[PDB]
């Protein structure tokens, strides 16, 4: 059973984005008008669960082949890699990343994607990895395509690849958006300027990592992500 | 004054987030493991309950797209932290609600008493979060069972909600579901009977 | 037949790359170490044919068709369009412009490419068009992956696309590339640096055109390519 | 002083030019209507010659992956612009070398004379421009007849070469192929015997 | 036998010298005229010597007294140490350093100096040490003077001591020269200026050390060398 | 893009190189430990073999200032990395051009086949590092054998080379002398009949 | 990115909107000619209809100083462009809540069917663009049938609405004034039950 010995630093949340963002249009209805209620940090809040002992097929972190029906799916091959840290530093190791995207062309492979530009035959979408003593991850893949959507007359998302990180604790949860860097369709996307400072903003795009890439094969990017920091509990109850 | 390194920023986990964790439901082929809606198999120690809620936002209309993750502790009270599709009870879960399913599901037993940091006991209650289109950032809230009136009305957490009529939001309703006992809870993320939801 | 009535604009050769550009290592044993010699303009440089008579097929300038092998091509679909004028701002009408490029993933299709991204079976890679009474051109096509190349060792294409204009003369003809807007490999490609100054490694960058979207379908981009410039002749043989 | 908007800059045409500009030899499938190696068809007027020559680099090696363009007046010695694949003489067309043709080779009538500027006639040549992988801008230069040396002698452009030697470097060589008229211009880029190249 | 198990990150032939500087006279008839082929890493080029265990005598990173005909050499007696890291600040340990260097005057004790400045009887010019655990390595030596060459008619090389590093390969052995800080000739030199970017003849440059000088005995400069960055190979063959 | 620390820049050898690393060839005292041109000493495995050559400037004049360090694997095709000079055999060595040999020398044994790294193997070569004074960075070049001509042939790094002609530098061809095996293999920086110099 | 010169802000018509652009409803001399509410001569072809509504605020307060302009297809699909007040039918039209009529009106023909940018039939429909004192930015909406259910259930437009109840505040409910065919179409700008407006 998991112990409370540890507390996690508060959100900063003028730092996340906020709950209403009116220009990123589902958010009128989905966000709660009433305030947050804040509460003390728990055993409930400060444990999570540890997936080590999970059964990963060989594959899992690559997106190349996973699918795979006889074939290379179309489209820039790209590792992309980084590590997991917390708000001091610290690595974190053995902690579960998941990722999904598009294909090459901006197509999800699930039932409501509407969207005229084709599935590709060998390519899912989905990828999953635990980072190692260090804090690695990596995947391979290739660049999802930028895609259009119902908000406002000529909106289109940026190339992103969606991520989820347990981190130690279910205070440390998060689900974010990698994007790539340079993409000019960054600046213009309203769920991209749901996030208020362009700083924040900056965190957020994978930059070309070339040291990292493989000559005659494919390119690399880095994505690093901070989670939570995790401080020893002191001076508790006295 | 001191600054850290700063947090990742959150960012809404969009309307294919079943595409990477929700798998069978996005309609996809599975992975030969997936952490979904069973906490509990059939021997697990402890009373035996199905949840279910649906999801409504600021209109009254169903949110058909979210997806939740639960922690709660067994029925002794305890977090199982070491994620394992053969341990008998998972502290954690996954669910969603599809266009197919306006409602989640969750098979779970339900929870022991855990104490908060102060050594005072917290009533019954599962841990949620939640996801969606059109969310930013998750929310967090705590599922209670209503027929735990007296842990609840000493709970330090529920307690710390000014409003009585907020309480009471966060209380699942007992009812039956093919005669096997199960707790209704309901979502409203915006409006008349916002569920309330809390930061930590 | 055709009159000597014109001259062209003498070309900046400092604007223009050099022959010698060591990085780009093919040039060394490619280009001449004599100087050029410089003839005055007479009737065989200031002629050049015109294409108005060609048989063009109906998706000469549209590659998401012009292949097909009962499908659409994966990969970001775009339109590039833009505008022929020369040095003095005129449009150039009815002018041929031709274009080739690799696939989404950087393979072409021509036998010496031995790079491992697949070929795309409903993609071509050439396409053609002529110029409107405005010097407008247009084509459609998906946005090619940058790939790698043996020069140096860890030397990566950025993405572009080939480009051929004829203009009013032979004096006038050339061969350029588009590179996209904000690509991070462009600053690193030894053959991009091949020119010197920045500004005219600007010229060559598409840029990303909303106004020119097709909403829900394709995104477009901008690409105005400018010839010589054109006067009459003043004073000559007295 | 006055400066007009710069013009593109000039980028090399690259290994797969062929693609989009030679497509037969690209090995890929052609389009109905293709600008290529034949000028004049077999009832145009003049005296039909074939042409060929083999492109070389600085270490003395072939270029297998050049594209030519050329323009000449006719056999009355005029500029047909309007090209037409009906015509009977163009006086465009253009040809490739490839791993399999080490050569290029271009069907065509000897062309006519014309006049510079200056009201001075020029001595008959086609005018080239060449490109390829490696080159950055391309390249132009003129093909002169040796048979035709009186008018080489006088004419305005070859004499504007200070050195006799360069002007050898631009006059292609008699000879026979299939015992139908020839003539060889063998293209060096670099070193010992480079071809002169202009700039206009 | 050694395994590849590496690789190294490309070199930056833009930052090194180039192969031709015409200001250094000798470099013009010594340089390749023909562009290097470029080759993929393999354990021929990804592997190197480890020299752990050549015997290295007690005085050899010790030039006050390795060469000894019972008397201290003359010349300002500094210590010179630094550390050996990759290009991912990684420490290098147990590498080969070897160094070489004139006397207080300007004199290398070799047959070929035909120099006026006299020999320096007590020192003969040559080091060698492997460094630690940590990248560290350490001398003991006499600041070099500066001597003039045949280059142009009044060239002067400023102080300098050279310095082979092996590495972990083959692809990180390197020969470089360290140069002492504020020397007026360096930015004069044309051995120097064949380095185009003036922040790479920075790194060059030892710096005075006094926190790790011997008080009333020897001053110190630090001088730290930065080797090819290694990687885990990643991806390879699928 | 990501950026890391610099590599320190490169700086000629110097006319003195040899001081610091080829004592002997200086004429100064050497030390009881010196890495040199013996990598076999006479009873390891393997063919025994004397590599000669020269190396020329583009004047084709003789460098006689030069510096060599070669790395080969065993005859089984093992890299064999701990140095020491009590081996049999060492896989690194170091020779040198001087003003008395104007010819360097090294004795070793023919190196066994190795793989790349796709699993192809490469003909049996030596890789030689070449410093001097006027290289600023010093050259990476293979020593490969004539009476290996089928391995050669089949090579996926000599193939990586496109000219024929260009192969045949790294070439040594095979002589005796004094009744020993020996491979001439000279080096031409510069000009007509270049070594062929990789980077990798 | 391209950047194309800005289009001119909106600001509010304002409470004087009636003097420009209402004559006659701002109580003021007209002029010989007027852009007003009467589409339909009354011997124009297609079914006569009387169109009528209230606008409200989000207190529920009647908005008594709003402006409204039509545009819509005659009765055989097709927009009438030239406006003339001789024809029997306009496209367009204008019309506006007063002091004394809170209560708006428009006399015209049911439109017929047109085709959207597919070829796909929408329902037919009236445009309608409101401006009042208080909206900075005019608000287009739509005015649909109730006895048209049919094709209101397969319009692509209306399709375009997630929410089934939302669609139904497009919707006009038949009734008949004076035994005219009339139809009511209120206009909720903000609260239970908003209209839907839209962005194109
Ligand atoms: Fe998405
Ligand atoms: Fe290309
Ligand atoms: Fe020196
Ligand atoms: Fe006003």
């Amino acid at each position: 059973p998991a112990q409370d010995n540890s507390r996690f630093v508060i959100r900063d949340r003028n730092w996340h984005p906020k709950a209403l963002t009116p220009d990123y249009k589902t958010s009128i209805a989905r966000s709660p008008r009433q305030a947050l209620v804040s509460i003390p940090q728990s055993i409930s809040e400060t444990t999570g669960p540890n997936f080590s002992h999970l059964g990963f097929g060989a594959h899992d972190h690559d997106l190349l082949l996973n699918f795979n029906n006889g074939g290379l799916p179309i489209g820039e091959r790209i590792i992309v890699a980084g590590r997991v840290v917390d708000q001091y530093g610290k690595p974190v190791p053995n902690t579960l990343v998941e990722m999904w995207q598009a294909n090459a062309g901006g197509r999800h492979r699930h039932k409501n994607d509407r969207y005229l530009a084709p599935l590709d035959p060998n390519f899912g979408g989905v990828g999953r990895c635990l980072t190692d003593s260090d804090g690695y991850y990596s995947f391979r893949t290739i660049k999802p395509g930028p895609y259009p959507w119902r908000n406002g007359p000529n909106d289109w998302r940026p190339a992103h690849i969606h991520f989820g990180i347990s981190g130690p604790s279910i205070a440390t949860k998060l689900i974010t958006q990698l994007y790539f860097e340079g993409d000019p369709l960054i600046p213009m996307c309203p769920i991209v300027k749901s996030i208020a400072n362009p700083e924040a903003v900056q965190q957020l795009i994978a930059k070309l990592d070339m040291n990292n890439a493989n000559p005659m094969d494919c390119l690399a990017y880095r994505f690093d992500i901070v989670l939570r920091g995790q401080r020893k509990t002191h001076f508790e109850n006295c | 004054p001191i600054e850290l390194l700063p947090e990742t920023p959150s960012q809404t986990a969009g309307p294919y987030v079943h595409i990477g964790l929700a798998l069978e439901a996005a309609g996809n082929p599975t992975r030969d493991q997936e952490i979904w809606n069973r906490l509990a198999k059939p021997d697990a120690p402890g009373e035996h309950i199905l949840l279910l809620g649906q999801v409504y936002d600021g209109n009254g209309h169903l949110v058909r797209d979210s997806f939740l993750e639960v922690w709660q502790a067994d029925a002794n009270g305890e977090y199982q932290d070491a994620y394992n599709l053969e341990n008998a009870f998972n502290s954690f879960g996954r669910t969603a609600t599809t266009f197919d399913a306006g409602e989640w599901t969750l098979h779970t037993v339900k929870p022991g008493v855990v104490n908060n940091a102060a050594g005072v006991p917290m009533a019954p209650h599962i841990n949620i979060s939640l996801f969606a289109r059109g969310i930013n950032i998750h929310l967090h809230t705590r599922l209670y069972f209503d027929d735990e009136a007296q842990a609840n009305a000493k709970c330090p957490v529920l307690n710390l909600i000014e409003q009585p009529q907020r309480r009471e939001t966060l209380i699942a309703k007992r009812c039956e579901v093919d005669g096997k006992t199960a707790y209704r809870f309901d979502i409203r993320i915006q409006g008349e009977g916002e569920t309330v939801f809390f930061d930590f």
